[PDB]
């Protein structure tokens, strides 16, 4: 009964990270050590919890968040942080308990001349909640001056792409991220370790 | 909701967009200047127009936020930066024009072939060919050919468009709100808004000539000693008076005496201080020669190269396979990308040269998470002084013998010393007459003060009065010897080199004072020394920030440019040399010529 974690980790396309994706995974079996050495992950940080420990615990739901972000900003991706990213587009909880996983996607996800597809956020008017999702796109008023949904002085789309070309630093290089929520409620527990 | 967020919010934006634009603009010229074809120059024409263009929008909307009314440094510096137009104050047609006579001008001046009497199919490149000769020949007459051929039949390919270039390039300057080109260029040096650590672009020229006014008797004593010297080496062709002739000085120009030290060597039975045959017995090549640099930087805390630097880095001559701008480079391409551009050889020269350039990209990554604007040296001789400063450690005979290029029984005289000291000077001290006149000239082209048809002949009278080297043929306003140089045919300030100098030993004081160094500067090697990588550092990563007038203050304790430092490295030498001249002439003559 093996859970498809392949179809988040091996997708061929992952969201950007304003409009990051949710998979909820449920009625299986989860092997998180052999998802562990399933790859070589820059990024394998489990906060409320250990992965060799996770196998015999059971949740009656796994939440699995994909995106892609620059390599500098995989750190925004834990609690307590805040910048552009944990900010504006992604954030999670202070007493977040879940895995966050990330590897570098240079290969899939930069192209020559750039890729410009994954977005980001680059304003807000106040940060985001955790796990909360915005995908609006209205213009950013950042003076006196009322704009109207078009840009000008003063006024910004607030959305921005990046841009993936494979002779970028480390640091501005694609990176794709899977964020892992463990939930039990009283219900049965239906996503389990050998 | 103030100004100054208001501003703090558009340069976010600006930063952002400007790092990919400005990144592709990087790319294109790398590829021109690592493959020289008319596709990348036009693809490189495409990108650096896309990016004046917005640019060009940006600057206007930098330009509506009131600097009266920004109280972080910071953020006036950001929007100061941004309050002329710039490069796009040009009709498309004479922007078009102007990017022609700039390709044009590089792409002869690093593909250009002279060919021989001789051999009518023979053809050689100013790299390596003539700079070969102009490197290791010791026969006046071939020396003369690489010098006249270069000029004769490629500099006269640049005077028509140099002339153009310096009408359309004032024109850009004025609408810039410059008075010219040069005072543009003397910009780089002005600080505005910060008291008691101002600068005027007026302010530079004056220092620059009063601080020469002290390195003249040090020079009229070196120029003295090498002219004794080269009159054995080229008996009937050395006037005991007169100048120098301009041929026979070690490189293409005479930008650095450094090639003369073979002949002009103090003690030659010491060991060697010129490590160049030492590193080609060991098998040296280019890469161990950048691994050596590297290891030299880690030696001080600072990082390794990162891998694409390794990866995408031209250290080698490509071949004829494509041809390349073999003038070592080192390059700042934005998100991470660095890079060195080298045809580098196996010789101490370009030994010394790979830890320059590298101590400039040592720079660049420093800065690298400043804001974009910022994301530059404190002014052009800083981040020209910093490679030198490295350089200045990497080539101290300790240093060199502790890298097993010295046999490690390898003794200091008072003699090994003034080898030392006089090969040090020959590099260092040979450049700065030729480093001032050079740009003393095309600062005098830019305002207007030389009619063309007096290019060549106001040239070659401040290269005889104020360097003492003299034309051994003479030259037409058809020629534009000046064009015949790297920096002056693909448009760079000069005037670095003369800073960047006097700053480099200014900072050598304060870094060995921080490796709590025992004697006289030339003796200092700053290598495993982390303290003196911490205060190296910690300027290195402000980039513009601060002005470089506070910048310069917080590292060695002067606000100005100052040349005692380099009058003190190199007073031992003044000594002997003084000493050695008491039976020479000292001082030249202009009246002499080698042609009659
Ligand atoms: C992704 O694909 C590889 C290659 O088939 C496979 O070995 C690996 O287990 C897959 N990853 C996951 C999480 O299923
Ligand atoms: C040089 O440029 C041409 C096009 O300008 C390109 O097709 C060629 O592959 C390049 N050569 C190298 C060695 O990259
Ligand atoms: C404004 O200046 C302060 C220090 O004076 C600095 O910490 C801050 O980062 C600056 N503003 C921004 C947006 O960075
Ligand atoms: C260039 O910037 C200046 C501000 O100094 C502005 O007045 C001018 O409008 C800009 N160029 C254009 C597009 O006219
Ligand atoms: C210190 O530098 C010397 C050469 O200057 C070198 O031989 C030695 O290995 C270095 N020592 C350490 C601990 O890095």
């Amino acid at each position: 009964n093996l859970c498809p974690f392949g179809e988040v980790f091996n997708a061929t396309r992952f969201a950007s990270v304003y409009a990051w994706n949710r998979k909820r995974i449920s009625n299986c079996v989860a092997d998180y050590s052999v998802l562990y050495n399933s790859a070589s992950f820059s990024t394998f940080k489990c906060y409320g919890v250990s992965p060799t420990k996770l196998n015999d615990l059971c949740f009656t739901n796994v939440y699995a968040d994909s995106f892609v972000i620059r390599g500098d900003e995989v750190r925004q991706i834990a609690p307590g942080q805040t910048g552009k990213i944990a900010d504006y587009n992604y954030k999670l909880p202070d007493d977040f308990t879940g895995c966050v996983i990330a590897w570098n996607s240079n290969n899939l996800d930069s192209k020559v001349g750039g890729n410009y597809n994954y977005l980001y956020r680059l304003f807000r008017k106040s940060n985001l909640k955790p796990f909360e999702r915005d995908i609006s796109t209205e213009i950013y008023q950042a003076g006196s001056t009322p704009c109207n949904g078009v840009e000008g002085f003063n006024c910004y789309f607030p959305l921005q792409s990046y841009g993936f070309q494979p002779t970028n630093g480390v640091g501005y290089q694609p990176y794709r991220v899977v964020v892992l929520s463990f939930e039990l409620l009283h219900a049965p527990a239906t996503v389990c370790g050998p | 909701s103030t100004i100054e967020e208001q501003a703090k919010w558009f340069l976010d934006k600006f930063n952002h967009e400007a790092e990919d634009l400005f990144y592709q603009s990087s790319l294109a010229s790398w590829n021109y200047n690592t493959n020289i074809t008319e596709e990348n120059v036009q693809n490189m024409n495409n990108a650096g127009d896309k990016w004046s263009a917005f640019l060009k929008e940006q600057s206007t909307l930098a330009q509506m936020y009131p600097l009266q009314e920004i109280q972080n440094l910071t953020v006036k510096l950001q929007l100061q930066a941004l309050q002329q137009n710039g490069s796009s104050v040009l009709s498309e047609d004479k922007s078009k024009r102007l990017n022609t006579i700039l390709n044009t001008m590089s792409t002869i001046y690093s593909t250009g072939k002279v060919c021989n009497p001789d051999n009518p199919q023979e053809c050689l490149l100013l790299e390596p060919g003539l700079n070969e000769i102009m490197a290791n020949s010791l026969d006046y007459n071939e020396r003369l050919w690489a010098w006249e051929s270069w000029r004769s039949e490629v500099g006269k390919q640049l005077r028509p468009l140099y002339e153009e270039y310096v009408v359309l390039k004032n024109e850009m300057a004025r609408a810039n709100h410059y008075e010219d080109y040069g005072d543009y260029w003397r910009g780089d040096y002005e600080v505005n808004g910060v008291d008691g650590y101002d600068y005027s672009r007026g302010q530079l020229i004056e220092d620059v000539e009063h601080t020469f006014e002290e390195i003249k008797p040090l020079y009229e004593h070196l120029h003295a000693y090498v002219r004794a010297k080269l009159m054995n080496a080229y008996p009937s062709y050395i006037s005991p008076i007169g100048c120098l002739p301009a041929h026979l000085l070690g490189d293409m120009w005479g930008r650095f005496w450094t090639n003369l030290y073979s002949l002009t060597v103090p003690f030659g039975q010491k060991p060697n201080i010129d490590v160049t045959d030492a590193m080609v017995d060991q098998a040296w090549d280019a890469q161990r020669i950048f691994k050596e640099a590297e290891k030299f930087f880690v030696s001080v805390g600072l990082p390794n190269m990162t891998q694409g630097f390794w990866e995408y880095s031209m250290l080698t001559d490509p071949g004829n396979v494509q041809k390349a701008v073999c003038h070592p480079t080192a390059w700042d391409l934005g998100k991470g990308d660095f890079r060195i551009l080298m045809c580098t050889k196996v010789t101490m020269d370009d030994f010394l040269t790979a830890h320059h350039e590298m101590g400039h990209i040592q720079y660049d990554m420093a800065y690298a998470a400043q804001p974009f604007l910022l994301r530059n040296g404190a002014n052009e001789g800083f981040h020209e002084a910093v490679g030198e400063i490295m350089s200045l450690s990497a080539a101290t005979p300790k240093h060199l013998k502790s890298i097993g290029l010295l046999s490690p029984d390898f003794q200091e005289d008072n003699e090994t010393e003034i080898n030392f000291l006089l090969k040090q000077a020959l590099t260092i001290v040979g450049t700065l007459p030729f480093t001032y006149m050079l740009e003393k000239w095309r600062w005098m082209v830019f305002k207007g003060e030389i009619p063309k048809d007096q290019w060549m002949k106001k040239w070659w009278e401040m290269k005889r009065e104020i360097v003492g080297v003299v034309e051994p043929v003479p030259h037409d306003e058809t020629y534009c010897d000046p064009a015949s140089l790297f920096h002056v045919s693909n448009d760079y300030s000069f005037i670095r080199y003369y800073t960047r100098t006097l700053y480099q030993f200014q900072f050598q004081e304060a870094l060995c004072q921080a490796a709590k160094h025992e004697g006289p500067l030339h003796k200092c090697d700053i290598s495993n020394s982390t303290e003196a990588g911490q205060k190296l550092f910690n300027m290195l990563r402000l980039g513009k920030s601060e002005p470089w007038t506070l910048a310069l203050e917080n590292v060695v304790g002067a606000k100005n440019m100052n040349v005692r430092p380099l009058l003190n490295y190199f007073e031992p030498l003044f000594t002997w040399l003084k000493d050695q001249n008491k039976n020479s002439f000292v001082g030249w003559s202009t009246d002499w010529s080698p042609y009659a």
